């Protein structure tokens, strides 16, 4: 089966500038496992990054997170690019520190 | 209340780039806990959860062991599985297993485990009884045949009534400070403007635990699960879980909709409004 | 503790 994956950016705490948080980007519902994960800040490719709780539902489709630790500045941007084969490029989903 | 030990087991082949990759990750109740990867250095064991390191070094080594010897029976399968479905070598294909046992709030056993599949789709799974399997296809009806004559199902029954329980027992023991607890969802609501005098209001829960969690949205004392658009319960890297859910409605009547949150936390539901 | 041995399909 080939079903692409549902990707989501968010915090752990609500932002405030200068103040330590978690950044998280969750990858779900996709097939087969094969997959690229990165989690980027101002572009560049964050060190270090935790991948866990890897897990498939009941459809047998793949669910895996990774995250790290950061400390959000007014005008400092972050994202998750992804690849696989379902899509024709990789994807890249910011975070929305409104939403 | 009732807890679980689950392990998600995945063999995936790469042709052409070497030996399948095989990981095992288990939980107890929604809490990682214990992990392999063979495409680590050094694939090994390793704990998850801090409460595990009150295991010794033995605990280690015969986690280990056994992943290895997994990980071997599970290259055969991914072989054995192209000749039953007369497939060619040069493709990648998956085995996925999930196995588990579930007790209750008195630590006996209330049900167990096992089902297969093979590239995403259902190929073998245990029975309710937990004396008979139930095949998908024709492949799956030839491994039914095989582990009705090598005693499978009771070998199976044997670790769910036994291993798998005492062993569940002892984490919630040794853990119970993690896994005991109970952390209170935090809420609040935003607001977001759209085309056509319409408005998305959108509820948030944060930092609980247990996982279970239920969101609501009503007008008048009435439920709108109907229009109401919402994300799977995710973890947020610390042990902790969060959620969301939205509701579309008119511009200047976002005060006659409230959100409801429920949750063992939660001694009396969360009522709030933009 | 994990399971100990799955039977080949
Ligand atoms: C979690 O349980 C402990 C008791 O168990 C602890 O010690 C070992 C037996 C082992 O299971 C270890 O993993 C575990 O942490 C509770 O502590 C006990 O609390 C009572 C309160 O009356 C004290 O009298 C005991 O002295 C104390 N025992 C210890 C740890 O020395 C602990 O309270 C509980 N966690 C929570 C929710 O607070
Ligand atoms: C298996 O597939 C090959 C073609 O890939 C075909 O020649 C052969 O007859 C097939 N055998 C079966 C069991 O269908």
């Amino acid at each position: 089966i080939q079903k692409t994956p549902q990707i989501q950016v968010y915090s752990r705490h609500p932002p405030e500038n200068g103040k330590p948080n978690i950044l998280n980007c969750y990858v779900t519902q996709f097939h087969p496992p094969h997959i690229e994960i990165q989690m980027l800040k101002n572009g560049k490719k964050i060190p270090k990054v935790e991948m866990s709780d890897m897990s498939f539902s009941k459809d047998w489709s793949f669910y895996i997170l990774a995250h790290t630790e950061f400390t959000p500045t007014e005008t400092d941007t972050y994202a998750c690019r992804v690849k696989h084969d379902s899509m024709a490029e990789p994807k890249t989903v910011y975070w929305d520190r409104d939403m | 209340g009732p807890h679980s030990l689950r392990y998600f087991v995945t063999a995936v082949s790469r042709p052409g780039l070497g030996e399948p990759r095989y990981m095992e990750v288990g939980y107890v109740d929604d809490t990682e806990f214990v992990r392999f990867d063979s495409d680590a250095e050094n694939p090994r064991y390793e704990p998850r959860a801090r409460w595990m390191e009150q295991e010794g070094p033995e605990y280690w080594e015969r986690e280990t062991q056994k992943a290895k010897g997994n990980e071997q029976s599970f290259r055969v399968d991914l072989r054995t599985l192209l000749g039953y479905y007369n497939q060619s070598k040069g493709g990648s294909h998956t085995i996925q297993v999930i196995s588990g046992c579930e007790v209750g709030s008195d630590g006996r056993l209330l049900r167990g485990y096992q089902q297969y599949a093979y590239d995403g789709c259902d190929y073998i799974a245990l029975n309710e009884d937990l004396k008979t399997w139930t095949a998908a296809d024709m492949a799956a009806l030839i491994t039914k045949h095989k582990w009705e004559q090598a005693g499978a199902a009771e070998y199976y029954r044997a670790y769910l009534e036994g291993t798998c329980v005492e062993w569940l027992r002892r984490y919630l023991k040794n853990g119970n400070a993690t896994l005991l607890r109970t952390d209170s969802p935090k809420a609040h609501v935003t607001h977001h403007s759209r085309p056509e005098d319409k408005v998305t209001l959108r509820c948030w829960a944060l930092g609980f635990y247990p996982a279970d969690i239920t969101l609501t949205w009503q007008l008048n004392g009435e439920e709108l699960i109907q229009d109401m658009e919402l994300v799977e319960t995710r973890p947020a890297g610390d042990g902790t879980f969060q959620k969301w859910a939205s509701v579309v409605v008119p511009l200047g009547k976002e005060q006659y909709y409230t959100c409801h949150v429920y949750h063992q936390g939660l001694p009396e539901p969360l009522t709030l409004r933009w | 503790f994990a399971p100990g041995n799955y039977p080949a399909l």
